[PDB]
């Protein structure tokens, strides 16, 4: 599976622009689309969502109605057309993939992601730090907080848990607060019932550093937590 | 009730397959499906080569705007007939069984697969195409002695067509019930497109006569 | 008593309508090309014994309309609108046969069930084009009886009647004939018996229940109001007895159907 | 000569059998049907509530 | 003859062991025991999308998935609680009699008249269901697929022989022979180390897995066995015959345990299933309706009267929450 976006790059305020996300490697058009991003240092942010079929698109309370969402499926090429960019709309976008049906892993690839630089009700979900050292061979736990109680009726917890290593793009860890992803070593867990929640990290290794991230699929708009950072 | 994002999301993907499911089906009704039979070493790799181009042996030939689905039956051993009940909907049973069959007796294995194919439930009002395609070998076995070797209910003058038609004769015999089904013999050269024509007049008048049967005529 | 005898019909009406397109529904069996015309058939019939024939039945309990201009003009645009739905569905289920028998392979390139709900949306739409008149007649009389505002008008009844009835009728015949051509060529190899019947009772019932209503229509639009109103009454129950009659012949013919039926 | 020789040999095993014989195994049936007779939601009907359907 | 003689007076005097040591029939002892009354079963689901005679169907090993195979020549993946279609897979070959669920969810397999068995990958990295491997090798139309891990499945033909295949190879590991006619249908016991087959011979037989051995064998069907499936304890099975009567038979007595059958039947069982229990023994009959018999008394404790035509494959969830049933009318439904 290979997705690399293109349409980066240093736009004016009040212009146009387009990023396209040429797929390749798997049935694109089983496969709904996300366009979360994330601005500087500062944490990731959803952005746009359109289903299977082009049936669905959601757009982030932002900038709802002015961007738009088209998917190519034929061509395998998914587009996010922004109409008018202020300086906040400045962030890397990623091209995110996600596959509903019973038993999922809906957010389990990432896309490399796109620099995009602009000149100059909704569940809060709260990380409670910023920052935590720690060596190798000592378990951490990370806990982040969330307005409502993500546990629905049918007992799934929409909670989702990301790690941003350094200069990487985000990698799915736990798609339901309790289930690992796929090709992520086993010694993630995650826990935690009503509004809040904990990731636990046994054995921690080297390579393990990086700004975690949970996030809700409970109801749109899909919003992040603030980012908390494991130091070494 | 209000649906989670994902289990909405479910819903939306049941209905993408729902919907392939139902075109798909309308594809498959466009297709003349036909059950081909034959008897031992009657001539099987000569008719279908005529056409337009291990178990079950499916054929493809598209002749004059009709998509034909031919499927054989000489990859199957186990006679049990636990598989027939399969081949319910066909829109014909293509029967081959040349004038040579005798030269492997014939008459109790031959009347005995039409009467199984006429006995049978779901073949019943299914029409049956006979097919006797050759003309090369046909007259110069007839002349080597009457048909007594055999076949003891005939005992007279053994001519081409005139024993030809004694064999049609005694076949609807075998037909218990031709209020429904109907058998199409053929009696041709085998050295054009002879057979392929008259499958396809054989399968119009069994497609014909269906509708009259669903509009309440027939 | 005679109220009452209506009543009756009108009901029957109702629920045999309802039945069959609870078949239709149910089955799966009968969701086919040649039944999405007998729904749209059952439809129309069920139209005109539920929102038409009752207000009628009320109209000659009273001798007068006591429901005031605007549900007479309701009630009229209602009649016109399902009595010319029955008559174009049967029309469009006769053409589907015809076209069926005489091009079988053919027609399977072009027997989608879009097309069948294409056909049966345009019948329709053709149908509800009857109530430009009725409601706007005036634009382009007492107060106890409810009445068109066309009903003397020599030019218009006539063009009506024949794009109504007439034509259709001809068209049904011919196409029939052809059927029966067929047919007979068929089983020419008791059997023309079954086919002999089923045609004669569909065209005799269709025209036997339609063809008074139109020649009244026809002669006091010439007349111009000479004649008497219980006449006009006898002719649209005729008419509404044919669609009385109608779920007795088209989907009672089928086998599918009857089993569908026996097993409710 | 060697044809049978095989179908014999296995009615030859079919002859050492662990006999446990049929009122021997007829009460490990209801044994089995009677411990496990609370788990089944078909023989006994489950609550309304805990009925995932 | 001396081998034929000697063939004759060992099953004659094996059955005269038997009947000597043979006790009691299991109603004799099972009378006290008080019925389950009327197990009035409702419909709860109906998965409808099948455009063709449904012919196989296999229950997920976490209760709530389903896969069935059509004539249609497609393979459907419901969720039997939100009755939602997961998966939507086409086969090579419509002609499908039989498929089977991977115990770990991961693969699926369906085979039929092309004598092969092909197996597919649902949890792909490319998101779509691929096909993992084509078992070919068997001279026959194909029956009862059943995985015993990932990386092996048994599969029964109408070569009158069993196979048992290494997946990831794709040779025949082990080949069981002795069959006489077309072996149906195989059911796999609870600890994956044996399995038995019933075969239109009347007859039936358990074999193991591991050894190729032609452990037991079992009669006292007159027609065919055209299913099979095993007590939940692994020490029993019910085969359904075409004579229009189930049998239980106990593989260590060597003998039928007890006759399922009824004056007003008189077509022949297409499936069997049992409940978790085993108490609900499920008898999927010809004549458009399931039947629940007591497995122990013997009686029509309620019937699952559905569908327009005739029963072809049942299957009771790990957990006995429900009863999938299936038939030629191309809908399933979950009973509960
Ligand atoms: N019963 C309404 C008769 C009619 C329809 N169209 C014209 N006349």
């Amino acid at each position: 599976v290979q997705l690399v976006e293109s349409g980066g790059g240093l736009v004016q305020p009040g212009g146009s622009r387009k990023l396209s996300c040429s797929a390749s490697g798997f049935a694109f058009s089983s496969f709904g689309m996300h366009w979360v991003r994330q601005a500087p240092e500062k944490g990731l942010e959803w952005v746009a969502y359109i289903s299977s079929g082009s049936g669905t698109i959601y757009y982030a309370d932002t900038v709802k109605g002015r961007f738009t969402i088209s998917r190519d499926d034929p061509k395998n090429t998914l587009f996010l057309q922004m109409t008018s960019l202020r300086s906040e709309d400045t962030a890397m976008y990623y091209c995110v993939r996600s596959i509903y049906y019973y038993g999922s892993s809906p957010f389990d690839f990432w896309g490399q992601g796109t620099t995009l630089t602009v000149s100059s009700s909704d569940i809060v979900m709260t990380q409670a730090t910023s920052s935590v050292p720690v060596t190798p061979g000592e378990s951490v736990s990370i806990s982040c907080r969330s307005s409502k109680s993500l546990l629905h009726s049918n007992g799934n917890t929409y909670l989702y848990w990301f790690l941003q290593r350094p200069g990487q793009s985000p990698q799915l860890l736990i798609y339901r607060m309790s289930n690992l992803a796929s090709g992520v070593p086993d010694r993630f867990s995650g826990s935690g019932s009503g509004t809040a929640f904990t990731l636990t990290i046994s054995r921690l290794e080297a390579e393990d550093v990086g700004v975690y991230y949970c996030m809700q699929h409970l109801e749109y708009p899909l919003t992040f937590g603030a980012g908390t950072k494991l130091e070494l | 009730c209000t649906l989670s994002a994902e289990d909405k999301a479910a819903v939306e993907r049941s209905k993408m397959i729902d919907r392939n499911l139902r075109e798909d089906g309308e594809k498959a009704a466009r297709e003349v499906k036909l059950l081909l039979l034959g008897a031992g070493e009657s001539g099987k790799s000569t008719i279908v080569k005529q056409m337009k181009i291990t178990g079950i042996v499916e054929t493809h030939f598209t002749f004059k705007d009709l998509h034909f689905k031919m499927f054989d039956v000489g990859g199957q051993r186990s006679e049990r007939k636990k598989w027939i009940h399969c081949f319910e909907g066909v829109t014909a049973i293509i029967f081959c069984v040349a004038l040579s069959d005798y030269d492997l007796n014939r008459m109790h294995e031959s009347m005995k697969l039409f009467d199984s194919i006429c006995n049978n439930k779901w073949f019943t009002d299914t029409s049956i195409i006979l097919f006797l395609n050759k003309k090369d070998l046909f007259e110069e076995k007839i002349k080597k002695s009457p048909l007594t070797i055999c076949y003891p209910e005939y005992a007279g003058s053994n001519t081409y067509e005139e024993a030809a038609a004694y064999i049609q004769c005694q076949f609807e015999d075998l037909n218990k019930r031709k209020d429904t089904k109907e058998i199409y013999t053929h009696f041709t050269c085998a050295t054009d497109t002879k057979n392929v024509q008259f499958v396809f007049d054989a399968v119009t008048d069994v497609i014909i006569k269906n509708n009259l049967k669903d509009c309440g005529l027939f | 008593p005679l109220v009452v005898v209506l009543s009756t019909i009108c009901l029957v009406t109702v629920g045999l309508n309802l039945l069959v397109l609870y078949a239709v529904r149910s089955e799966r069996k009968l969701h086919t090309v040649g039944n999405l015309y007998i729904v749209s058939l059952s439809v129309a019939d069920l139209i005109v014994g539920a929102v038409v024939m009752p207000m009628n039945i009320l109209y000659l309990l009273m001798s007068k309309w006591s429901l005031g201009r605007p549900l007479c003009l309701f009630w009229l645009s209602m009649d016109y609108v399902a009595s010319t739905a029955s008559i174009f569905s049967v029309f469009i289920l006769c053409i589907d046969r015809y076209r069926s028998v005489q091009q079988p392979l053919r027609y399977l390139k072009y027997r989608t069930k879009t097309r069948a709900s294409a056909t049966i949306l345009g019948a329709w739409f053709l149908s509800f084009l009857w109530v430009i008149p009725i409601l706007g007649w005036n634009h382009f009389r007492r107060e106890d009886k409810c009445e068109t505002d066309f009903y003397d008008v020599t030019w218009f009844k006539v063009m009506t009647a024949i794009i109504n009835f007439y034509l259709p009728t001809l068209l049904m015949l011919w196409f029939y004939a052809k059927i029966y051509k067929a047919v007979r060529q068929h089983c020419q190899h008791n059997r023309e018996r079954k086919a002999a019947k089923q045609l004669g009772f569909i065209m005799a019932a269709f025209i036997l229940c339609w063809i008074p209503y139109f020649i009244f229509f026809m002669v006091i639009a010439f007349c111009k109001n000479c004649c008497n109103e219980h006449l006009h009454m006898f002719t649209i129950w005729l008419g509404y007895i044919n669609s009385t009659l109608n779920p007795l012949i088209y989907p009672l013919c089928n086998e599918n159907f009857k089993k569908t039926f026996k097993r409710i | 000569i060697a044809q049978a020789r095989k179908l014999v040999e296995q009615l030859k095993m079919e002859a050492n059998i662990d006999r446990i014989k049929v009122s021997k195994a007829a009460a490990d049936l209801m044994a089995y049907c009677e411990a496990h007779a609370k788990e089944d939601p078909l023989l006994t009907p489950v609550p309304a509530s805990e009925n995932p359907f | 003859d001396q081998l034929r003689q000697e063939a004759e007076q060992l099953k004659n005097q094996i059955r005269d062991a038997r009947k000597a040591c043979a006790d009691a029939t299991l109603s004799q002892i099972t009378n006290n025991i008080d019925p389950v009354g009327r197990i009035q079963m409702r419909t709860r689901r109906t998965l409808r999308g099948h455009l063709a005679k449904i012919y196989a169907m296999h229950w997920g090993t976490d209760s709530r998935l389903l896969v069935s195979a059509s004539q249609d020549g497609k393979l459907i993946i419901w969720d039997s609680y939100t009755t939602n279609k997961v998966h939507a897979i086409p086969l090579r070959s419509s002609w499908v009699m039989t498929c089977a669920y991977a115990p770990s969810g991961n693969y699926v397999a369906c085979g039929g008249l092309d004598n092969i068995c092909s197996i597919y990958n649902l949890k792909t990295r490319e998101g779509n269901v691929r096909v993992s491997r084509e078992l070919a090798g068997h001279t026959g139309y194909l029956s009862c697929c059943r995985f015993l891990d990932d990386n092996q499945i048994v599969t029964s033909s109408g070569d009158t022989t069993c196979a048992l295949w290494d997946i990831e190879t794709g040779q025949q590991t082990t080949t069981f022979t002795g069959h006489t006619g077309d072996v149906m249908s195989l059911s796999l016991a609870p600890d994956t180390r044996l399995f038995v087959s019933g075969a239109c011979d009347a007859s039936a037989k358990l074999w193991d897995v591991r050894e190729g051995m032609c452990r037991q064998t079992f009669t006292g069907h007159e027609s065919d066995i055209n299913a099979i499936c095993f007590f939940p304890n692994g020490n029993a099975f019910a085969t359904g015959s075409d004579d229009a009567t189930c049998r239980l038979f106990d593989l260590r007595a060597d003998q039928e345990l007890m006759t399922y059958s009824h004056d007003n039947i008189i077509c022949g069982i297409t499936s069997v299933s049992f409940s978790k229990s085993g108490r609900l023994l499920l008898a999927g009959y010809d004549d458009f309706n399931c039947n629940v018999w007591d497995a122990l008394k013997a009686d029509r404790a309620g019937v699952l009267a559905g569908h327009d035509n005739r029963v072809s494959c049942l299957g009771v969830t790990d957990d006995g929450m429900a009863v999938a049933t299936g038939s030629w009318d191309s809908f399933l439904k979950i009973w509960n």
